[PDB]
Order: C-alpha cells, then sequence, then structure tokens
RNA sequence: ACGGGGAAUCAGGGUUCGAUUCCGGAGAGGGAGCCUGAGAAACGGCUACCACAUCCAAGGAAGGCAGCAGGCGCGCAAAUU
RNA sequence: UUAAAGUUGCUGCAGUUAAAAAGCUCGUAGUUGGAUCUCUCUCGGCCGAAGCGUUUACUUUGAAAAAAUUAGAGUGUUCAAAGCAGGCCGCCUGGAUACCGCAGCUAGGAAUAAUGGAAUAGGACCGCGGUUCUAUUUUGUUG
RNA sequence: GAAGACGGUCGAACUUGACUAUCUAGAGGAAGUAAAAGUCGUAACAAGGUUUCCGUAGGUGAACCUGCGGAAGGAUCAUUA
C-alpha cells in the first residue's frame, strides 16, 4: 500500500522523481545523453553535403530498394543517411549537393519499411524537392 | 499480537464490571497495606504480592479495597527497589542467557535469543528513561550486569 | 542602476491617474516634493486630464508659463508639481477653486470650492521634535514644519494652516468619536466616525471606523486623517459624502437614474 | 579579578567610576551604580541584570542593542562558544500538490546573556531581532522556560 | 494495530448492510463514533442504536435500516476551507441530491449542508449516502 | 537556469514553458585599478595587462554596435545604412 | 511541449501466474498511533484599560498585498479582436469589482490533533511570625 | 608645485612544475551493428526420445554434460492392516 499520513509529502515528492527515471519517455529527455547522440542536436531540419547516392533494402515481408543518400551534416560533421520520398526524385540529385534534411516522422526512430533510416530530404540546391517534382521549378546548377 | 514472535494469541484476565469490595470480604484498607508492607519485607515483587491476597487472603484487587495500587503503596512507605519489576526480570533473565552461552560457543539460538531479550531491554529503558523512573544515563552494558541485579 | 531614476513607465504608473494604455511609453514622473509620488496628482494630469483645459503636454506648459496657477497660495511652474491631499488649486485667471480630496473610490476628484474656503487647509502632524535652543516644532504631512506649536498637539492629530501666512489657527486631537478620511489602501476615501483604536506596540495601530450609513471598517493608523470634530467636517466634501456604495446598489443608481431623461 | 580575564579592561561605558567621595564614602561601601534598561515588549528584566557583575556590550538588558523586528522562539541544543547558543526553529512546510506538510528545520546562532544562567539544553527561549552582532547572529535571548521534565 | 477507531467502526457497519444484517456490533466506541452515528440517525439513514457500557471502552449495537448504500472515512483528516468544499462534494458523493460529508468543525460534527449555513470550515471526517 | 509578474494546455488534481517590451539583478571582448561627482568601480570616461584589430613617412597614433540602421560569420532560424 | 496517459497514479495504477514482495529477523531516524475531562483583578466615564490561560496546528473575519495579463461590470470599434471611452440639447457621466497560493500581522470559534499543569509534595488558597534591601510622602523652610 | 625614487596595498599578467580537460596527425588489432535464408547436429516445446527449471563447481565442437542441494511452473492433488 501506499504512504498515508498527513506529514509524509517528502516520502511522496521524493518517491516519484526516482520513479520518474524508470519512464524512458522521460529518461530520454532529460538525461542529456539521447541529445548529444542525436545527428542534430534538437532542430527540426538540418543542412548538409550529399556524398553518394547509397540505395537501401526493404525490410522483410515486401520487396523493393529504397533510394536513400549519404548526407554530412554541416553543424557537426557528423553522416547520416536520408531518403529520398517520391519517384523519379533521385534524379534532381547530383553529388555533393546542399540538402535540407528533415526527420521522417517518428521523431528518432525508424519508419516501418526502410531499415536505420530517421531522416528524409525536403529541399536540394535550396529548392524544393515538391516544386521539382510536381514541376513547378527547375534544378538549379 | 505478541511482539518478538508470529504468535497471536489471545489470554489474559477479565475484571468484573462491579468495582466493589465484596461483602464477605473482612480487612479494611489499613490491614491490607499492613500485609503488603510484611510480604515486601518478605523480599517480593509487587507482581508476587497481588498473587498471594489473592490466593490465600481473598483481596480481589487491592486497588479496588485500599484506593491504589500496590507498587504506589511501596513507593511511598519506601521498601521499593530502583529498577522496576519488568526491567530486573529482563536483565536477570539476559544474564542467564549471556552466562550460558560462554560454556557452549557454538550455540545459535540462544545468540539469537539473546538479541530479543536485548532489544527489548531498550525498549524498556527508554520508557523509563522518559517517564524519569530512571536516571537519564542509565545504559544497559554487557559486563555490569552482573552486580545490578 | 547607479543613482536616481528619472522616468516613469506609463503602466507601472499610479492607478488612480487613470492614464490609458495606448497614448505613449511614458507617464509624467512627478517631481520630488512635498508628496510621495504614489500619493499625489502631478499638474499636469490635473490640467490636461481631469479639466480638460489644454490638450497637450505643451499647452500645460504655455498655462504654467505664464504663472496663472497658484498651488498652496504659492505660483507653481513646474508642471509635474505633485499636488497631493488637502492642496488647494487657485486658478485666478477663470475664477475657480479647488482642493484635492479623494472620493469614494480610490481616486482623486476635481472638487470646485469657494474662495472663502481656500484660504486655509488641514494638515496632519507626523513628527514633533524640540531643538535648536529648546525650540519646538511640526513636522506636517506636506513637510510644512511650523516652530512654536500649541503645546496640546501631538502626533497624528490635525492643524489647521492659514495658507496667507503658515501659522495654525486651530486644531483636532486623536480621539474616538471624530470625523476621519482614510488617505490609503482599500478603505480610501472613505468617511467615518472613530470607533476604536486598538494599540499593537512594535506594530500598527488599527482604527476601527464607522460609516455614517453603519458599514464599519478598518485601517492601520497611518491611513487616518482626522477631519472634524465630532461629525462635522472642517472642509466641505465631493458630490459622494465618502459613503461607498456596493456594485448592486451602485448599478441601481444608474438604472434609476436615466428614468428621469425625457 | 571575575570580570578582567581579558587584555582590556572591561568597563560598563555610560557609568562613571571614578567620582570623589568624602570620608562617609570610603568607609561606608564600594558601590559600583549598573546600568540596566528595560526592553519594551513585556520582558521581565532578571534581577541578575540588576545585581550582576558581568559586563557585555551585547545583553539586551545591560549593552548597547535595541530589540526591533520579530520575536521569535526556538529550543537549545549546543551550548558550546563563549557566550552564544544555537538554537532550532522546527516548523512544517506544505507542499501543495501532495496536499501534506513535511519536518522541516533551520538552526539560528543566538547571543545568550550570562543574566541567563543555568541553561540547559533542550529548553524553549524567546528570541529578539537586532543588528547583526557578529557574521551569523542577530538575535538576542529574551527569555529562558525551561522544558517540561524539569521541577 | 488499531489506529483509527472510526475506521473501523464504519466498515464493520458497512460490510454487514452488504450481508444484509440488522444489528451491527462495533466495539470499542469513542465519541467521535456517536457524534457521526447520530449524524447518519438524524437524516434516516440508520435508526436507533445502544451504547454498552462495560468500564472500559464502549461497545455500540446499532439498529439498521435498509437505506445505506455507503459509509466512509477519510484518512488523514484533511482540511477543508469553506472555498473547498465543491471539490469534496464532488469527488465522494454521487449526486448534488442526496449524501452528506461529515466535517468536524469548531462548532460541532456535522453535515456539509449545516456547516455552510453556519459558515465554518474544519476537518473532513467522512461521508455517507 | 537571470528571478518574478506571467504563458500554453487542463473536468477535478496536474504538467511544461517563462531569452522577450513591466518590476528587480547583472554586463558592455576577458579579468583588474581608478579619476570626477550627491550618485559610477562608469566603458558612446581614463590607466594597465591578455585577446583581436585600424592608420603609419616605421619615429608614433588611435580602438570596443549585448544603442538605431547596416555588413560579415554562424546557422533550420529573424525587417530599412 | 500539453492533453489523450488511471502508460508516473495526492486524487488515482500495479506486484500468485502478464514487469515486479527484500532469504529471514532485529533495529535508530522517518511515518503512524486505543478509551477517557461540560476569564478576572487595581483605575476612568453598568461601560472602557491592564492582565491572561500551557503553547500551537485548524477554521472564520479583518488589513496588507504594483500595474499590465486573467475573470468580470458599463459602452452599437459599422460588428468583432480591441479600446477606455462616451452620452444629451454648455450640461450629465464612467474610468467598477473579483482573484492575488506558502510565510508574516489581526480578531472570533474551540470540535479534532499535539502539549503542559501536585506523587520522595521545596502543591494551591489563606491569614500568622522572622532575615536582607529599600520607597519617598510625615513633622511652617532649613541640617 | 611638476618629474622621479623608497615602502605599503590592490591586483591583471608572465615563467616553470603537478593535477587535469579539450581541440588535433598515425601501422596494428579490437568489440557490437546492416543483413545473411550460407554448412553439421536437433539442445527446447509430447514422457521432445536422459521430465524441465533454479543456484553452484568442473570439462568441452556447441547447442551443453556431470557431481551436490532445491522447486513443480510434473508426467502423481490418491494407493489400501
Amino acid at each position: 500500500g501506499k504512504c498515508r499520513g498527513l506529514r509524509t509529502a517528502r516520502k511522496l515528492r521524493s518517491h516519484r522523481r526516482d520513479q520518474k527515471w524508470h519512464d524512458k519517455q522521460y529518461k530520454k529527455a532529460h538525461l542529456g545523453t539521447a541529445l548529444k547522440a542525436n545527428p542534430f542536436g534538437g532542430a527540426s531540419h538540418a543542412k548538409g553535403i550529399v556524398l553518394e547516392k547509397v540505395g537501401v533494402e526493404a525490410k522483410q515481408p515486401n520487396s523493393a530498394i529504397r533510394k536513400c543518400v549519404r548526407v554530412q551534416l554541416i553543424k557537426n560533421g557528423k553522416k547520416i543517411t536520408a531518403f529520398v520520398p517520391n519517384d523519379g526524385c533521385l534524379n534532381f540529385i547530383e553529388e555533393n549537393d546542399e540538402v535540407l534534411v528533415a526527420g521522417f516522422g517518428r521523431k528518432g526512430h525508424a519508419v516501418g519499411d526502410i531499415p536505420g533510416v530517421r531522416f528524409k530530404v525536403v529541399k536540394v540546391a535550396n529548392v524544393s524537392l515538391l516544386a521539382l517534382y510536381k514541376g513547378k521549378k527547375e534544378r538549379p546548377r | 499480537g505478541r511482539m518478538h514472535a508470529p504468535g497471536k494469541g489471545l489470554s489474559q484476565s477479565a475484571l468484573p464490571y462491579r468495582r466493589s469490595v465484596p461483602t464477605w470480604l473482612k480487612l479494611t484498607s489499613d490491614d491490607v497495606k499492613e500485609q503488603i508492607y510484611k510480604l515486601a519485607k518478605k523480599g517480593l515483587t509487587p507482581s508476587q504480592i497481588g498473587v498471594i491476597l489473592r490466593d490465600s487472603h481473598g483481596v480481589a484487587q487491592v486497588r479496588f479495597v485500599t484506593g491504589n495500587k500496590i507498587l504506589r503503596i511501596l513507593k511511598s512507605k519506601g521498601l521499593a527497589p530502583d529498577l522496576p519489576e519488568d526491567l530486573y526480570h529482563l536483565i536477570k533473565k539476559a544474564v542467564a542467557v549471556r552466562k550460558h552461552l560462554e560454556r557452549n560457543r557454538k550455540d545459535k539460538d540462544a545468540k539469537f535469543r539473546l538479541i530479543l531479550i536485548e532489544s527489548r531491554i531498550h525498549r524498556l529503558a527508554r520508557y523509563y528513561k522518559t517517564k524519569r523512573v530512571l536516571p537519564p544515563n542509565w545504559k544497559y552494558e554487557s559486563s555490569t550486569a552482573s552486580a545490578l541485579v | 542602476a547607479r543613482g536616481p531614476k528619472k522616468h516613469l513607465k506609463r503602466v507601472a504608473a499610479p492607478k488612480h491617474w487613470m492614464l490609458d494604455k495606448l497614448t505613449g511609453v511614458f507617464a509624467p514622473r512627478p517631481s520630488t516634493g512635498p508628496h510621495k509620488l504614489r500619493e499625489c496628482l502631478p499638474l499636469i494630469i490635473f490640467l490636461r486630464n481631469r479639466l480638460k483645459y489644454a490638450l497637450t503636454g505643451d499647452e500645460v506648459k504655455k498655462i504654467c508659463m505664464q504663472r496663472f496657477i497658484k498651488i498652496d497660495g504659492k505660483v507653481r511652474t513646474d508642471i509635474t508639481y505633485p499636488a497631493g491631499f488637502m492642496d488647494v488649486i487657485s486658478i485666478d485667471k477663470t475664477g475657480e477653486n479647488f482642493r484635492l480630496i479623494y472620493d469614494t473610490k480610490g481616486r482623486f476628484a476635481v472638487h470646485r470650492i469657494t474662495p472663502e474656503e481656500a484660504k486655509y487647509k488641514l494638515c496632519k502632524v507626523r513628527k514633533i521634535f524640540v531643538g535648536t535652543k529648546g525650540i519646538p516644532h511640526l513636522v506636517t504631512h506636506d513637510a510644512r514644519t511650523i516652530r512654536y506649536p500649541d503645546p496640546l498637539i501631538k502626533v497624528n492629530d490635525t492643524i489647521q494652516i492659514d495658507l496667507e501666512t503658515g501659522k495654525i489657527t486651530d486644531f483636532i486631537k486623536f480621539d474616538t468619536g471624530n470625523l476621519c478620511m482614510v488617505t490609503g489602501g482599500a478603505n480610501l476615501g472613505r468617511i467615518g466616525v472613530i470607533t476604536n483604536r486598538e494599540r499593537h506596540p512594535g506594530s500598527f495601530d488599527v482604527v476601527h471606523v464607522k460609516d455614517a450609513n453603519g458599514n464599519s471598517f478598518a485601517t492601520r493608523l497611518s491611513n487616518i486623517f482626522v477631519i472634524g470634530k465630532g461629525n462635522k467636517p472642517w472642509i466641505s466634501l465631493p458630490r459622494g459624502k465618502g459613503i461607498r456604495l456596493t456594485i448592486a446598489e451602485e448599478r441601481d443608481k444608474r438604472l434609476a437614474a436615466k428614468q428621469s431623461s425625457g | 579579578a571575575d570580570i578582567q580575564t581579558e587584555r582590556a579592561y572591561q568597563k560598563q561605558p555610560t557609568i562613571f567610576q571614578n567620582k570623589k567621595r568624602v570620608l562617609l564614602g570610603e568607609t561606608g561601601k564600594e558601590k559600583l551604580p549598573r546600568y540596566y534598561k528595560n526592553i519594551g515588549l513585556g520582558f521581565k528584566t532578571p534581577k541578575e541584570a540588576i545585581e550582576g557583575t558581568y559586563i557585555d556590550k551585547k545583553c539586551p538588558f545591560t549593552g548597547n542593542v535595541s530589540i526591533r523586528g520579530r520575536i521569535l522562539s526556538g529550543v537549545v541544543t549546543k551550548m558550546k562558544m563563549q557566550r552564544t547558543i544555537v538554537i532550532r526553529r522546527d516548523y512544517l512546510h506544505y507542499i501543495r500538490k501532495y496536499n501534506r506538510f513535511e519536518k522541516r528545520h533551520k538552526n539560528m546562532s543566538v547571543h545568550l546573556s550570562p543574566c541567563f544562567r543555568d541553561v540547559q539544553i533542550g529548553d524553549i527561549v524567546t528570541v529578539g531581532e537586532c543588528r547583526p552582532l557578529s557574521k551569523t547572529v542577530r538575535f538576542n535571548v529574551l527569555k529562558v522556560t525551561k522544558a517540561a521534565g524539569t521541577k | 494495530v488499531r489506529m483509527n477507531v472510526l475506521a473501523d467502526a464504519l466498515k464493520s457497519i458497512n460490510n454487514a448492510e452488504k450481508r444484509g444484517k440488522r444489528q451491527v456490533l462495533i466495539r470499542p466506541c469513542s465519541k467521535v463514533i456517536v457524534r457521526f452515528l447520530t449524524v447518519m440517525m438524524k437524516h434516516g439513514y440508520i435508526g436507533e442504536f445502544e451504547i454498552i457500557d462495560d468500564h472500559r471502552a464502549g461497545k455500540i449495537v446499532v439498529n439498521l435500516t435498509g437505506r445505506l448504500n455507503k459509509c466512509g472515512v477519510i484518512s488523514p483528516r484533511f482540511d477543508v476551507q469553506l472555498k473547498d468544499l465543491e471539490k469534496w462534494q464532488n469527488n465522494l458523493l454521487p449526486s448534488r441530491q442526496f449524501g452528506f460529508i461529515v466535517l468536524t468543525t469548531s462548532a460541532g460534527i456535522m453535515d456539509h449542508e449545516e456547516a455552510r449555513r453556519k459558515h465554518t470550515g474544519g476537518k473532513i471526517l467522512g461521508f455517507f449516502f
């Protein structure tokens, strides 16, 4: 049972803040060891420079080749594999290009089919991928 | 439920409702006090004097006849011990466990049974130091206890 | 900071000046004078905001610089001179005379007064000390020091000052049964008879006051200004008589006073 | 000589103790008049303050301190210094979330005058606020009531 | 050990309205039990009861009507200001129409409807409906 | 992590944010020392040292935008010399 | 980041088998603890001072708590978000009010909960005597 | 009454040690990670072909095996005067 006195608030307030630490949603946002491990550092987006186009394989029950891009981030030098989303969207990218990268949507976890990929390309060469895919703009060289 | 035992046992005395000294008792309160002085000069505890008057002299409760209980009679006449009755019987019991223990070192039963008699002594010495029946520096030391009893 | 502040922000102004939000960043910042800056009404707010004589804070300069304004019978050419409680403002070019008295809602009021009354004001005695070859002094709440006072003037009483000469004419003492105005707190501007004064030595005296309708209230002793001996005020009173209406009957007064129209 | 243990001369500084006397003054009595004063909040000056020979410049009955501010209380814990003791105040702090309290305590070093002699630890004492007397001491002992386990 | 005699004397009379009995024995009685029981009786929840006087601490025999749904104790006896009584009688009572919270004010052990009239706060003792 | 007044969400309880226009603190590249004055350990004052850096005829001279604009750099990220 | 999350649980979770009760016992701090007990003395004009009683927690009232924000009153910004303005044919207005935890002041209550009060009576209330210090009036002023 | 000196004090800073901490060039090997549908038995789930599981010691190609002591989460809630 729980303690239930009237002078027991120090037992109550301090049992909770030790028991709060077994909460993995609490710990991953308060310990600080998973924000120095995050490649962004707690930003929504980041920019980088494309090293190469590595295309990685889908997971078990369904087969395709997810076309990704190996990015090296500007602000801390870290490296990142980001997913180039729609079809024919690797054909707007060459090597050594500057790419704004987002998260995939699961807040630092992989999104189902793709293994170990937590980011997706947003803009290439300071123009948007939705502007290139839908033909609204032209790829600047 | 008993303190240092797992037994939850129910056995005690049941005092009656009628609080008065009964009809047949032909002893006044002064005669009962005079009996108590002799039975204490014989060297009996307050827990033994109340038994002898109940069995032989027909006194049900001395608190009901005299108006006062046993220990406040002896401590007002002066014939009372310094350390109280139940603290004596624990100290005297912890001597005989400790005295027997130097003969038989391997007895790990009475080594455990000594600590229960030990831990009951400090529960009572604390209470008597609080109610100031003992002086506030009395401590049970395991070596001097042969000369306390 | 390093040394004293010279500006006042507008939101940080006293609430009773009733300056709106959107006219500027700064508020008029009263000059040092007889009154605390939380307990005063600057002369720029009395001319521009209350009386609507001026329209900008340059016309108050143009009015005061013609020496048209006397505050307690001395001509004042500072527009941020702190006028406070019981101060007489004589404008002689138009012919009006005002006295700054609180009204029932914790603000000041435009209280026009007769020039037969404008020759005197009341002050409250704040500290009495001897000195300088044994000569006794007063200090009032206007910092007016009046040496050689009457020996029956003590602390927390009320004198009556003649404003052309500076001398005391007659006084009221602190007693029960005297008519008092509250000059601070949440009962500010309220007029009632002193019922009781509870002493708390090493702390503040509490002075229970009784209305003319029966509404009792209390204050600390420093928010107490003895106005009259008995029940007769030695100054005039505003349109409301220092008697605070609760908001229900304050509504009833409006919704019954609009029905006199046509 | 029972006062002058220091390296300078302990002297109550308001009292002049070198008045010239006549033959009925030297043969009559060597009388040192003492300075005492009344703390104004209903604390009785002890007879030791009016009959003593101690000299203390921070005693609230015979020295140069005036008691003004908060008047508080606490129980004595450690009397191991020269003229000053350690009292602990006990209080309950309300935690709002849990609607419960918690035991709390704070210590005060506080000046004990020599008029309050025979003070044992563990009894309630009224303290009174004055100016800083040392780095940590700002209260002065005003009256000492004894713990209920006395007689 | 028996901390809270009013707690064991209400779950004795809670557990017997379940089992359908017409009388409870509740030993031992304090006088906070007799004040609490008299408030339930005055609102028709309980009926007549008898205090058996042995010299130790009394027992009570309470005749039960079949009208009590729940009888409860609050532990610890939290302090309840009158501006915070609405939250308590919304957490503890089934509706705005019936049921009472018993609190011990300085004007006596009373309901929450009595304590609102006499304008009093207190410490919450328990509830019944 | 500058603190408060406060802000978001919310049945009741709560949780999280509060650099940011009001009050209070601190600081003018980093430490340190002063002059004047009612008030400064002041930087749109001075004197040093450490760090940068402008002119120079090479002997010297002058610096301090976390004021308003504006520039570079940084960055996902912010306006008119 | 907040709700959803009664998936951090004070309200309000769980612990045989789903994650989980320490091998057992003693033990200091902490936390929690059984019944019980129905305002007066020296003064001023019967009404105020002064004292309390053992000390508190609790509860209710009071006074003190910056403005802006929040709630909320009044007001046809052309509606509204706002604003503190406006209205009538020189006058008549308004610029309210609530909320402002804990700690600290104040006054009433006395249930609950802590705590004292005499047990080798150096105990209460009475009038009786002694010892030591000593007030300042008394002897037309004066030592 | 200027320069300048003795001494005091405040104290930036410099030099060399120790303790560290961080930015930086380098063979060697190290561990886990991305898969693997690659080869030998078949430890386990049926009495899973030596019931299984737990602690603890020893030996191996390895799932493991064996000595001691438990438990049933067993394959018996039971075995006759």
